[PDB]
């Protein structure tokens, strides 16, 4: 079973860089490499093959050479949409084996969070159990701090935090982060405010709410 | 259009079998210049080839080495659906399972080859646990420039859920968020949009969920409160 | 007697794809090694039968069918493939036993405003049937006006040109294609390989 790798694992460059991923193979894989772009929640599409040709719809930055053991993808202006992983799969020796991965994710300038607090639903008020929300909807770099504060108490344990991945656009990343109440607990407090530290906010940003 | 459909169940039993059905539209299954393959990857791992069936029973299955013992292909003309099938499920086969399709050809020199995986269909989401299935809870997420809505899928098992905007009106803005393992077994996510704050009252906004897995769609309005 | 295959190949004015031009070779003795020796070829794919395995095989009718395409839109003419090409144009069944043979023709089919004389079809009530030629100049009709005979609202000419350019990409440039298809039928086996 001849053996992929791909190098390296994660990749960083800006809008109109170049960018380099290679493929190893165990044996020699006579030209026999193809690549495949996957992007967050689609199946890998595939954009070369025979090593060097380019499947119709891939775009002119995309292009691929080698042959034997070492083989190159190559991107030559990378633009905000070519956000995915990319795999290189042999066709050699049966089984066709495909690489770890490579997940290109591109630079984009500072750009602050916009925070909004979405409060629980009285029909989820009914159905015994409460959740409030907050939201930060356009921020990079990825790193953020959201803090929840009820009645003036800094509250961690309850909290969970989700990340989207960067946009196909703007390259920005949008957090939430949902925090799980009792229904008797939720109605012993009033203000519930979550606080955001960003490195676009020059101070944090705190966006309440009271019942 | 030679459209790949993958179809089967979430849910499987640990140690039980794996009924998948790729059901192949605007082509002939049965030809001899299409070999259909089964492709799967693990959640948050590498791409694995399960095997291919290609005709010319003129069926010549050629599974992976590794899966061998337990996997079985078919192809069903009638439908023209492939069907995959694996056995002594363990817990390591829970992956998004793809249908592909490899024109295969003769080059200059006389060597039977492929231009790679063509046609790639959605994926159908198996997730091997004994847990029994849960339909989620929709709840909106409502507005208090550019303001900002959404809709919260709590308590669901397994995954996914497919959650759209004005049945695929509303794409901008569109922020589905991962789901998150809640510390009661079920799963959660969250689905928000930003728009205008006069769209409030130009528009209004349904959240689409559709659980498959436990055949629930539910269509939740998203409106301002007070 | 000697396959007249550089008749088809080495033309001097090939056809558009809406008025494909097939030449039934036949009664002849056909060498394919001047093809799949030649390097002038970008695209030589084989569907069902071996490129070498054919001085040695026997027909009773092959049929070149030569059309001049545009790059991006050569891979169009396979089997199972869809676009506008092969929905409306050239379509090839999906049980092809056959050869597609492609290459480059920027230096013969492109002119400084444009060879216009190549045709292509946008529009197209019917996806084409394979091996279908649709040489209609009819108005099509997108809607609940009949159009009568006019270009306007939801009423448009068929047929449209290519902007063959020299220094348009690779894509748009001019590829020639000659689609080799073989058959067997019960009847005297006329095209028989050097053997
Ligand atoms: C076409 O090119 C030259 C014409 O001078 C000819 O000798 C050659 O054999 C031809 N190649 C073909 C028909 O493949």
């Amino acid at each position: 079973d001849i053996q992929m790798t791909q190098s390296p694992s994660t990749l960083s460059a800006s809008v109109g860089d170049s960018v380099s991923i290679t493929c190893r193979a165990s044996q020699s894989i006579s030209s026999w490499l193809a690549w495949y772009q996957q992007k967050p929640g689609t199946a890998p599409k595939l954009l070369i093959y025979k090593a060097s040709s380019l499947e119709s719809g891939v775009p002119s930055r995309f292009s691929g050479r080698g042959s034997g053991t070492e083989f190159t993808l190559t991107i030559s202006s990378l633009q905000p949409d070519d956000f995915a992983t990319y795999y290189c799969q042999q066709y050699n020796t049966y089984p066709w084996t495909f690489g770890q991965g490579t997940k290109v994710e591109i630079k984009r300038t500072v750009a602050a969070p916009s925070v909004f607090i979405f409060p629980p639903s009285d029909e989820q008020l009914k159905s015994g159990t409460a959740s409030v929300v907050c939201l930060l909807n356009n921020f990079y770099p990825r790193e953020a701090k959201v803090q929840w504060k009820v009645d003036n108490a800094l509250q961690s344990g309850n909290s969970q935090e989700s990340v989207t991945e960067q946009d196909s656009k703007d390259s920005t990343y949008s957090l939430s982060s949902t925090l799980t109440l009792s229904k008797a607990d939720y109605e012993k407090h009033k203000v519930y405010a979550c606080e955001v530290t960003h490195q676009g906010l020059s101070s944090p940003v705190t966006k309440s709410f009271n019942r | 259009q030679v459209q790949l459909q993958e179809s089967g169940p979430g849910l499987v039993k640990p140690s039980e079998t794996l009924s998948l059905t790729c059901t192949v539209s605007g082509g002939s299954v049965s030809s001899h210049n299409f070999h259909w393959s089964w492709i799967r990857q693990p959640p948050g791992k590498g791409l694995e080839l399960i095997g291919e069936i290609y005709y010319s029973k003129s069926r010549t299955t050629n599974y992976n080495p590794s899966l061998k013992s337990r996997v079985t292909m078919s192809v069903d003309t009638s439908k023209n659906q492939v069907s995959l099938k694996l056995g002594s499920v363990t817990a390591a086969d829970t992956a998004v399972y793809y249908c592909a399709r490899e024109l295969y050809y003769y080059d200059r020199s006389g060597y039977y080859v492929h231009d790679g995986f063509d046609i790639w269909g959605p994926g159908t989401t198996v997730t091997v646990s004994s847990a029994s299935t849960k339909g989620p809870s929709v709840f909106p997420l409502a507005p208090s420039g550019t303001a900002a809505l959404g809709c919260l899928v709590k308590d669901y098992f397994p995954e996914p859920v497919t959650v759209s905007w004005n049945s695929g009106a509303l794409t901008s803005g569109v922020h589905t968020f991962p789901a998150v393992l809640q510390s009661s077994g079920l799963y959660s996510l969250s689905s928000v949009v930003t728009v205008p704050s006069s769209s409030l009252g130009t528009q209004t906004y349904i959240c689409n969920v559709n659980h498959k897995p436990s055949n629930t769609k539910v269509d939740k309005r998203v409106e301002p409160k007070s | 007697n000697l396959c007249p295959f550089g008749e088809v190949f080495n033309a001097t004015r090939f056809a558009s794809v809406y008025a494909w031009n097939r030449k039934r070779i036949s009664n002849c003795v056909a060498d394919y090694s001047v093809l799949y020796n030649s390097a002038s070829f970008s695209t030589f794919k084989c569907y069902g039968v071996s490129p070498t395995k054919l001085n040695d095989l026997c027909f009773t009718n092959v049929y070149a069918d030569s059309f001049v395409i545009r790059g991006d839109e050569v891979r169009q003419i396979a089997p199972g493939q869809t676009g506008k090409i092969a929905d409306y144009n050239y379509k090839l069944p999906d049980d092809f036993t056959g050869c597609v043979i492609a290459w480059n023709s920027n230096n013969l089919d492109s002119k400084v405003g444009g060879n216009y004389n190549y045709l292509y079809r946008l529009f197209r009530k019917s996806n084409l049937k394979p091996f279908e030629r649709d040489i209609s100049t009819e108005i099509y009709q997108a809607g609940s006006t009949p159009c009568n005979g006019v270009e306007g609202f939801n009423c448009y000419f068929p047929l449209q040109s290519y902007g063959f350019q020299p220094t348009n990409g690779v894509g748009y440039q001019p590829y020639r294609v000659v689609v080799l298809s073989f058959e067997l039928l019960h009847a005297p086996a006329t095209v028989c390989g050097p053997k």
